[PDB]
C-alpha cells in the first residue's frame, strides 16, 4: 500500500454506484426510441434507392472502357520493356 | 442486416444520426438567441 | 436528415470527436476575428 | 460483384456517391444563393 | 458524376471527413482573406 | 448485454457519463463564482 | 444527461482525454485572449 | 496477373489513370479559360 | 501517361488524397501569393 | 475482478490514482509556497 | 478522488505522459505570458 | 543511375510520394523566395 | 530471386528506377527552358 | 523515489525519450527567453 | 511476479528508475554548478 | 566508414528518407539564412 | 558510459533517430540564435 | 547469418553503407565546388 | 541472454551504446576545434 507524504486520505472509493456531488439526477434514462427534445422528425427513413434532391441524373454508369471528356488516348500501352523518353542508358548495373 | 466495416447496422446508425441531427438542432437554436442578445446589446446591426 | 447511413461507413470514434471539435474551432475561430477587427468588443472586455 | 478493399463493390460504392454529389449540388444552390445576398449587399461588383 | 468509382480504392473513413473538413477550412480561409483586405467586410462588424 | 465496438456495455457508458456530467458541473460551478470574483474586482461589467 | 450512450460508439482512451485536454485549451485560449486585448488584466500583474 | 502489393492488378492500375490523366485534362481547361478571363480583366499582361 | 503502372506501388488510399488535397493547396497558396503581392486583385474585392 | 480494456483492474487503478492525487497535492503545495514567494518579493500584490 | 477508476478506461501509457507533459507546458506558458506582459519579470533577468 | 536497388529497402508507398512532393515543396519555396526577395517578380504581377 | 521487406525483387525496384530516372530527366528539360525563357525576359542577368 | 514502479504502466520506450526530449525543449526555451530579453546576454555573444 | 503491460516487472521497473533518479541528480549537480557562473560573471543578482 | 551496421538497427525505411530529408531541409534553411542576412544574395536575384 | 543497457529499453528505431536528429536541430537552432543576435556573424557573411 | 530486427544480415547492411559513404563523397565534392564558385563570385571572402 | 522488448540482449545493447559514446566523443572533439577557430576569429571572448 502506498503511504504518501500529504496526509490521508488519499483518495474516496464507494460501495455500490457513483453518488454525485452536484445533486440528483446526473443522468436521464432512456427506455426505447430516442426521445428528442427539437421535436419530430429527426431523420427520413429512406426505404430504396436514394430519393435526392436537386434533380437527376445524380450519376453517370460506367458500361466498359472509361470514355474520358477530353478525348483520347488516354494511356500509353507498354511492352516488354520501358520505352525511355529521354534517351539510353537510363541505369548502370553491377 | 450486415454490420457494416464500423460495425454498426444501418438502424444503429439511422438511430446514432437522430442524436447528431437534435444535437444540432439544439446548437441552432442556442445560436440563434445568442445572435439576437449580440444584436440589442452592441451595434452590428444597430 | 438523410444522411444517416453515414456513419456505417464514417467510424464515429473518428466522425464524432472532428463533429464536436471541428464546430468548437470555428466559433473560437470567430471569436478571434469579431475580437481582432472590432472595436466594441475589444471595448467590452476592458469595461467602464 | 467483389469486395474491394474498402470493403465496398461497386454498386455501394455508386450509392454512396449519389450523397456525395447530392450534397455538392445543395452545397453550390446555398453558395449561389450567398453570392447573390453579397453582390446586392457589398460593393463587389458595384 | 462519372468518379462514383473512387469510393472502392479511396476508403470513406477518410474520404469524406477529408472532403467535408477541407471544403470547411477552406470557407474559413476564403472569408479571412476577404476580411484582412476589405474594408467594408470589416466595417459591417464594426456596426454603428 | 452486449460489448458495443468501444468494449463498454451501455450500463458502463452510463456509468462512466455520470463522471463526465458531475465534472462538468463542478467545471461550471466554479466558473460561475470566478465570473463573480472577476465582477468585483475588475471593470468588466464594473 | 441525454446522451450518456456515446461512450458506447466514441472510445473513452480518446474521448476522455481529448475533452479534458480541449476544455483546458480553451481556457487557456481565452486568458491569452484576455490579456492580449485588455489594459487591466495586463496591468493587474505588472502591480503597483 | 498477379495482385501487386497495393491490391490492384496492372490493368486494374491502367484503369485507374485513366481517370487520373482525364481528371488532370479537365482541369487544365478549366485554367486555360481561367487564366484567358484573368488575362482579359487584369493588369497581367495588360 | 506512361506511369499508369503507379498504383501497382503507391496505393491509391494515400496516392488519389494527397493528389487532390496538394493541388488544392497549391491552388490556395496562389490566390494568397497573388493577392498579397497586387493591388487589383485586393482592390477588385474592396470594389467601389 | 475482471481486467478492464486498459489492463488494470479497479483496484489497480484506484492504487494508481493514489500516486496522481499524492503528486498533484505535492505540486499544489510546493507552487503555493513559490506564490508566496513571488508575493514576497514582487510587487504583484505589494 | 472518486475519478481513481478512470485508469480502467483511459490507458496509463497516455493519460500520465499527457497529464504530466501538459502541465510543464501550461508552467511555461504562464511564465511566457508574465515574462512578455511585466517590467519587473524582464527586469529581474536584466539585473543590476 | 546506381542507385537502382534503393526500392528494395525504401517502400515507394511512402518514398514515391514524399520524393514527388518535397520537389514540389522546394518548387513553392523558391518561387516565394524569390517573390518576396525581387522588385521584378512582384512587378510583374502588378502587370502595366 | 528472393523479395525483400519491400515487396520488390531487385529487376522490379531497378524497373522502378528506370522510371524514377526518366521523371528527373524530364523534369530536368523542362527546367532549363523555364530558366532559359527566365533569362530572356528577367533581369536575372540582363 | 516513490514512482519507482511508473514504468510498469508507462512504457519506457516513450518515457525516457519523452523525458530526456523535453527536458532539452526546456532548456531550449530558457536560453531563448533569457537572450530575448536580456541586453547582457546579447552583448556576451555581440563581443568586444 | 508478472510482466506487467510495458513487459517490465517491479524490479526491473526500479532498476530502471534508480538510473532516472541518479541522472537527475547528475543533472542538477551540473546545472547548480552553471547558475553559480552565472550568478559569478551575470548581472543577474550582481 | 565504422557504422556500416547501423542498418541492422536503423530501419532504413526510415534512415534513408530522413537523412536525405533533412540534408535537403538543412540546405533550405542554409539558403534562406543567407539570402535574409545578405545584401549580395538578396540583390543578384534582383538584377543589375 | 554507465546507461549502455538503455537500448535494452529503447529501441534505437527511435533512439539513434531522434539522438542524430536533434542534436542537429539543436545546431540549427544555436546558429539562427547566433546569427540573429550578432552583428559580426552576419557581416562575416556580407564579407567585402 | 541472421536476420536482424531491420530484415537485413550485418554484410547487406554494410553493402548498403558504401551506398551511403558514396552518396556523402559525391555530395561533399558537389559542395566543395559551389563553395570554390561562391568564393570566386561573391564577397564572402573577398 | 533474453532479448529484451526492443530486441536486443544486454551485450548486444551495450556493444551498440560503445558506438554511441564514441560518437559522442568524435563530435565532442570536433566542437572544440570549432569553438578554439570561433574565439580566434570572432570578437567573441576577444
Ligand atoms: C506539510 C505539507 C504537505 C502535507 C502534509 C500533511 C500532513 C503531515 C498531514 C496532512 C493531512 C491532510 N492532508 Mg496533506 N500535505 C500537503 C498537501 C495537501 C493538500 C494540498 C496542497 O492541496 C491537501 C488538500 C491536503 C490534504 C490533507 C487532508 C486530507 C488532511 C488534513 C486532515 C486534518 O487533520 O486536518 C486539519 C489540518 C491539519 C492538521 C494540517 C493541514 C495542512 C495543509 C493541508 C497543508 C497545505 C500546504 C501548505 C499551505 C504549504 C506547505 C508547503 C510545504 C511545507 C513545502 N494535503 C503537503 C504536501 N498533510 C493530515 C492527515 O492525514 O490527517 C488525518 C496529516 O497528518
Ligand atoms: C452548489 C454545489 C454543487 C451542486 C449541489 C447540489 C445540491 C446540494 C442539490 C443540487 C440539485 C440539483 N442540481 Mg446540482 N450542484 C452543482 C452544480 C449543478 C449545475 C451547474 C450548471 O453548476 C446544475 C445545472 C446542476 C443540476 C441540478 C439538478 C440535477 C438538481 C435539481 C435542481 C432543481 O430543480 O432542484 C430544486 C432546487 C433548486 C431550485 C435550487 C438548487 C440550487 C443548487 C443547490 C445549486 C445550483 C447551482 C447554483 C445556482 C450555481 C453555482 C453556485 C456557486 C457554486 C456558489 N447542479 C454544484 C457543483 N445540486 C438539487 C437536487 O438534487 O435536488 C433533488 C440539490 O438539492
Ligand atoms: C427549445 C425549442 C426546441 C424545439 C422544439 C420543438 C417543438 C416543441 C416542436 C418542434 C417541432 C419541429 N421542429 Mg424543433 N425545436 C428546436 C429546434 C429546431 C430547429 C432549429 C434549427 O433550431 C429546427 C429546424 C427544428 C425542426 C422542427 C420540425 C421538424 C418540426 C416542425 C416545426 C414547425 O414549424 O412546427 C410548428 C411550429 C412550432 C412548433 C413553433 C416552434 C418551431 C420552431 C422551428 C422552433 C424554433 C426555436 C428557436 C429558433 C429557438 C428558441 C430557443 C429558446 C431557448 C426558446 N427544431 C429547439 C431546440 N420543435 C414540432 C413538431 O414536432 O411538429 C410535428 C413541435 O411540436
Ligand atoms: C431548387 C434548387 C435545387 C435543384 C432542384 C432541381 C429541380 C427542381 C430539377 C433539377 C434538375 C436538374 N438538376 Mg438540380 N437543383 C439544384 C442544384 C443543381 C446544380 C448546382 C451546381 O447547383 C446542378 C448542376 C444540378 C443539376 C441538375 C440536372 C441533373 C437537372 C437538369 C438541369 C437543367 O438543365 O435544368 C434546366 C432547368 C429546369 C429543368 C428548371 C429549373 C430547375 C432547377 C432550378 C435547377 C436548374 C439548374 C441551376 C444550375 C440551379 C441553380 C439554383 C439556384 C442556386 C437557386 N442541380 C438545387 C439544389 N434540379 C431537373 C431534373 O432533374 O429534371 C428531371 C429539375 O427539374
Ligand atoms: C472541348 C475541350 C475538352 C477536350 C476535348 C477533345 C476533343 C473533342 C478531342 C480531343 C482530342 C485530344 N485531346 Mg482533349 N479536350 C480537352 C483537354 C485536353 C488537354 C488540356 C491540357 O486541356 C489536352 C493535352 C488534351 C489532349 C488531347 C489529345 C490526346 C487529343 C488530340 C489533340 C489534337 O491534336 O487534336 C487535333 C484535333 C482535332 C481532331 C479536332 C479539334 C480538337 C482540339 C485541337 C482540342 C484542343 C483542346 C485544347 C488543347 C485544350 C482546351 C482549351 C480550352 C477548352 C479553352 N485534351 C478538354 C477537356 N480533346 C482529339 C482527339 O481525340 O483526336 C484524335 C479530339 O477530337
Ligand atoms: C528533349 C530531348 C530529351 C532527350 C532525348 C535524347 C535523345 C534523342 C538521345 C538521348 C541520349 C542520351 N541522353 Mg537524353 N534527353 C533529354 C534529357 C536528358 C538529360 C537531362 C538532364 O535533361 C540527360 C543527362 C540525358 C542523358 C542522356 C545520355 C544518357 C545519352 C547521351 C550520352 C552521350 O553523350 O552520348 C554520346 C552523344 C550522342 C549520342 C549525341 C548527343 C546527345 C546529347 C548529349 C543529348 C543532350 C540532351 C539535352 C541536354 C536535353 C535538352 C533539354 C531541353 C530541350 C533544353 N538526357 C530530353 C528530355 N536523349 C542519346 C542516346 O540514347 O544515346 C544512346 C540520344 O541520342
Ligand atoms: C473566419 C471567419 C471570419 C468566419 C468563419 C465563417 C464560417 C466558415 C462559419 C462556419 C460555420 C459552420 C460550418 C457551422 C457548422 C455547425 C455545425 C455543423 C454544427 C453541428 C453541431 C453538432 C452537434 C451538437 C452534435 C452532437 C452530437 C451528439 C450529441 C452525438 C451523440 C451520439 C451518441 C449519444 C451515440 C449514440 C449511440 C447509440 C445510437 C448506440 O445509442
Ligand atoms: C485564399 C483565397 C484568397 C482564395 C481561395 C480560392 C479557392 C482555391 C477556392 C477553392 C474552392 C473549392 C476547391 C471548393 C470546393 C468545394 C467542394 C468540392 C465542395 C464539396 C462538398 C461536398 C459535400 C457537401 C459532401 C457531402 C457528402 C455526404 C453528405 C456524404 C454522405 C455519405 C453517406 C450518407 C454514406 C452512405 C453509405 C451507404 C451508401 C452504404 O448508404
Ligand atoms: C478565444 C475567445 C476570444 C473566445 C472563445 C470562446 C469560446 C469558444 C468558449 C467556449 C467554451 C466551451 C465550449 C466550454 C466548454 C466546457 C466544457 C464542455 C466543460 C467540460 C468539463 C468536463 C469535465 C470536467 C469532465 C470530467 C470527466 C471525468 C473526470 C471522467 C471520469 C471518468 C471515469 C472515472 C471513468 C469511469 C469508468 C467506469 C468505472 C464507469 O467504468
Ligand atoms: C528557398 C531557397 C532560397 C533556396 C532553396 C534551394 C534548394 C535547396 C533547391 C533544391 C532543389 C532540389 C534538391 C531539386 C531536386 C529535384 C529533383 C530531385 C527532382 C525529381 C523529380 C522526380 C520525379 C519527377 C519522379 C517521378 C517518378 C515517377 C513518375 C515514378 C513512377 C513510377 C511508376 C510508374 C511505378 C512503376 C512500377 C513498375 C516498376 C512495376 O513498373
Ligand atoms: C541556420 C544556419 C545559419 C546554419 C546551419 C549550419 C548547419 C547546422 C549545417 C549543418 C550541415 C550538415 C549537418 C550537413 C550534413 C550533410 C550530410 C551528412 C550529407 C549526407 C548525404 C548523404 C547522401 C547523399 C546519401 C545517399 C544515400 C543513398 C543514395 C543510398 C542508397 C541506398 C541504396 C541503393 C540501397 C542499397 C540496398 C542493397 C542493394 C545494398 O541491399
Amino acid at each position: 500500500e502506498y503511504k504518501g507524504h500529504s496526509g490521508h486520505p488519499l483518495i474516496l472509493k464507494q460501495e455500490g454506484e457513483y453518488k454525485g456531488y452536484s445533486g440528483e439526477p446526473l443522468i436521464l434514462k432512456q427506455e426505447g426510441e430516442y426521445k428528442g427534445y427539437s421535436g419530430t422528425p429527426l431523420i427520413l427513413e429512406q426505404k430504396g434507392e436514394y430519393q435526392s434532391f436537386s434533380g437527376t441524373p445524380l450519376i453517370l454508369k460506367q458500361e466498359g472502357e472509361y470514355r474520358g471528356f477530353s478525348g483520347a488516348p488516354l494511356i500509353l500501352k507498354q511492352d516488354g520493356e520501358y520505352k525511355s523518353f529521354s534517351g539510353y542508358p537510363l541505369l548502370l548495373n553491377i | 442486416n450486415k454490420v457494416w466495416p464500423t460495425g454498426l447496422t444501418i438502424a444503429e446508425s439511422e438511430e446514432l444520426h437522430k442524436h447528431v441531427i437534435d444535437g444540432t438542432r439544439i446548437f441552432g437554436a442556442i445560436a440563434i438567441v445568442a445572435h439576437f442578445l449580440a444584436y440589442v446589446y452592441s451595434p452590428w446591426l444597430h | 436528415m438523410n444522411q444517416g447511413r453515414i456513419w456505417t461507413v464514417v467510424k464515429p470514434t473518428v466522425g464524432l470527436p472532428l463533429l464536436l471539435g471541428s464546430v468548437t474551432v470555428i466559433a473560437i475561430l470567430v471569436h478571434f476575428a469579431v475580437l481582432s477587427n472590432t472595436t466594441w468588443f475589444s471595448k467590452y472586455w476592458n469595461g467602464k
